[PDB]
């Protein structure tokens, strides 16, 4: 079984603060991180390696800094590691960005199973999977909970807000993940291994993508601004009374002066 | 690459029906009411898209909350959401009819089906947008949270069309019905007809007969990792009762047993806006908050301090969740009735 993961490098947007006092962007602790559901979408493949035999590729699409997320990749299991890296896919919506995985993908031979995370945390869009998916003419199940494989075909469990949810699909197929257990670890002998590794880097011009479906180019959005949003904050009124029965008393008086409980 | 090139002829804006039970989800009303805004701003007309396996009465209502025309197209098979059934119809329908825009509640379901379209006509989509305006001519200015809620963006899709966008539900207010709407019924004919690779082997609703469901309850009363054990989630069921309300949870709940994931509140699972989100034993990731912080009053009850979760409480104890719990339900119990 062949798959691939395409992974991405994202700031950790979740080291990010606003502080309600200033109402500024604080970015401290924020560094380079695998994007936390294309961890999950690694480890999937990786499980799927260690119980049926799976040959697991991943794929980036980034500056060449982004080569770090494919050598971590390489560092716990995955085979092979591509880099795909040019300015002419720079400033791409998630239709550009679909084009040129999708085509990339394609260049290397469609998989069994593709694997993506339901979102990166930077763009936070959760499109990029399914329209790879458009592009590809394969079909999708969105936000796994759980991917097994069964002989051909894929079974993914799958919620929506009124029902859970067990779908299947025939390969090659898309799979976009929300959950699996944490990445494994990897060990001093896994990093060594992956740092001798040899990882491709591909432009444009050998993936004979056209420029015009890349990039900017090939964006139907763009960003015309971004800002910080206003944080109004919260002074709490918070009892720390010895004796819950005091603290309790004090809340509940609170919560029905302020209208808050009625009846 | 001209593919989903303005043609300039396009016209009106379209509200995605989602249902369940046959029904249109609240979010397709919330939809309909800015929408409605927005075709007023640019004097063109606001038509709601419903695939379906049985109309019932439900153009009628669309109508009453806004909506100037009703697409509809019924078979059998779009009983459920499923990718392939319900991309094809849109798709044909967007093919057929020219919209400048479409908008999709950013629902679990929607999530999977703008992006769909999206590629398959090769226009712009918007996600899970807050802020929505138009000019006169009919460009939408899409403006959404990114980065884990820390940047906003503003965006355009000048070229293409539709111009799409999936847009965050409870964020915007429905109309209230008129029973003195007028609007125009479209039945659209399906001409290729696919069979779906997607098979659903199960199928389970996440809540029972008559039980309040997170996802709508005016009251959630949310345990995690503090609450300790997944019997001591007995205490929040009280609680939950006494208010009217439902019970909730973190991932690290779930993760230890104490919840089932439809419970989960944050990214990756549900977003709550209730009047009251009781926060009992639970940290404040920014994971969680993501799912709960613009609940109009956030209750924590915490050993901790310096929980990050009392940074956006208005009310908080500092003390045992299993002390203080019981001792809340009985007194609002008692204030209550009477
Ligand atoms: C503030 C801001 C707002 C934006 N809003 C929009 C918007 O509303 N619409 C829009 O079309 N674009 C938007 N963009 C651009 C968008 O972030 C990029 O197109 C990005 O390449 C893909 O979208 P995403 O980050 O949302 O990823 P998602 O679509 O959430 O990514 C889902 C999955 O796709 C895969 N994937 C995505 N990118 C890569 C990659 N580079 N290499 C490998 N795999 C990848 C991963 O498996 C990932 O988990 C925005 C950008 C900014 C900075
Ligand atoms: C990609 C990604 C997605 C995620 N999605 C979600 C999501 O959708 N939802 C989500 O919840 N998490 C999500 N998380 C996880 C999140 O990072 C946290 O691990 C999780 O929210 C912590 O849950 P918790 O607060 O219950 O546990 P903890 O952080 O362990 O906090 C337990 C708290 O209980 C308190 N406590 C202990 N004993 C008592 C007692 N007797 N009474 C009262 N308080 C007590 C403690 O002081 C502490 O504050 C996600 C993480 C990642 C990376
Ligand atoms: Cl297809």
């Amino acid at each position: 079984m062949n798959i691939v993961v395409c992974v991405k490098q994202v700031p950790d947007t979740a080291e990010m603060k606003i502080d309600p006092v200033t109402n500024n962007l604080v970015r401290d602790g924020v560094t380079n991180i695998m994007n936390p559901y294309d961890q999950y979408a690694l480890e999937t493949a990786l499980q799927l390696k260690d119980e049926l035999g799976a040959h697991v590729t991943v794929i980036t699409m980034g500056p060449p800094h982004a080569e770090s997320v494919l050598r971590d990749c390489l560092a716990v299991g995955a085979d092979e590691a591509k880099l795909v890296s040019d300015r002419a896919f720079g400033g791409a919506d998630t239709l550009a960005t679909s084009a040129a995985m999708a085509n990339t993908i394609k260049h290397f031979g469609v998989p069994d199973l593709i694997l993506c995370g339901r979102q990166a945390i930077d763009g936070d869009t959760a499109q990029v999977g399914p329209e790879i998916a458009e592009h590809l003419g394969l079909p999708q199940v969105t936000a796994a909970l759980k991917v097994q494989v069964k002989d051909d075909t894929v079974v993914v469990d799958r919620d929506n807000e009124q029902m859970s949810m067990t779908f299947t699909m025939k390969m090659p197929c898309v799979v976009t993940v929300m959950r699996s257990k944490d990445l494994r670890f990897a060990s001093i002998r896994g990093k060594m291994k992956a740092r001798k590794a040899e990882i491709p880097v591909y432009t444009a011009a050998a993936l004979e993508i056209p420029l015009d479906i890349i990039g900017k180019a090939g964006s139907p959005t763009q960003v015309m601004k971004s800002f910080t949003p206003k944080v109004t904050q919260v002074h709490g009124e918070i009892f720390d009374d010895e004796d819950p029965a005091v603290a309790v008393d004090k809340l509940v008086n609170k919560l029905i002066e302020d209208k808050i409980i009625t009846k | 690459n001209t593919k989903g090139l303005k043609t300039g002829n396009e016209k009106d804006l379209w509200v995605y029906v989602e249902h369940y039970k046959g029904e249109p989800v609240h979010v397709v009303y919330e939809l309909l009411g800015e929408c409605r805004k927005l075709a007023d701003k640019c004097n063109q007309k606001l038509a709601a898209v419903l695939i379906t396996d049985d109309a019932k009465d439900v153009p009628s209502k669309l109508i009453a909350r806004g909506a100037d025309l009703v697409y509809v197209c019924q078979d059998p098979a779009f009983k459920y959401y499923s990718t392939d059934e319900y991309t094809n119809a849109f798709c044909e329908m967007i093919d057929e009819y020219q919209p400048s825009s479409v908008f999709i509640g950013a629902t679990n379901d929607g999530r999977d089906l703008g992006p769909r379209i999206a590629a398959r006509v090769n226009t712009g989509l918007c996600a899970d947008c807050t802020i929505l305006d138009a000019e006169e001519d009919g460009l939408i200015e899409w403006t959404r949270p990114a980065a884990g809620g820390n940047i906003m963006a503003t965006i355009l899709c000048k070229e293409h069309r539709p111009q799409m966008g999936t847009v965050r539900p409870k964020t915007f207010k429905a109309m209230e019905p008129d029973a003195s709407r007028t609007g125009e019924v479209i039945n659209y004919t399906l001409k290729n007809h696919v069979d779906d690779r997607v098979t659903c082997i199960r199928r389970e609703e996440v809540v029972s007969e008559g039980e309040m469901a997170i996802d709508d309850a005016p009251f959630v009363c949310s345990g995690g990792r503090g609450m300790k054990a997944k019997e001591n989630f007995s205490l929040l069921y009280d609680l939950a009762h006494a208010l009217g309300g439902a019970v909730g949870g973190s991932r690290a709940a779930v993760d230890e047993g104490f919840i089932e994931h439809p419970r989960q509140v944050g990214q990756s699972g549900k977003t709550v806006t209730p009047k009251i989100y009781f926060a009992c034993g639970i940290s404040g990731s920014v994971q969680h908050k993501a799912g709960m912080s613009k609940s109009d009053t956030i209750v924590c009850i915490n050993k901790d301090p310096d929980a990050p979760m009392f940074e956006i409480s208005k009310y908080g104890i500092v003390g045992d969740a299993l002390k203080i719990l019981p001792l809340l339900t009985a007194k609002i119990k008692a204030f209550k009735e009477s």
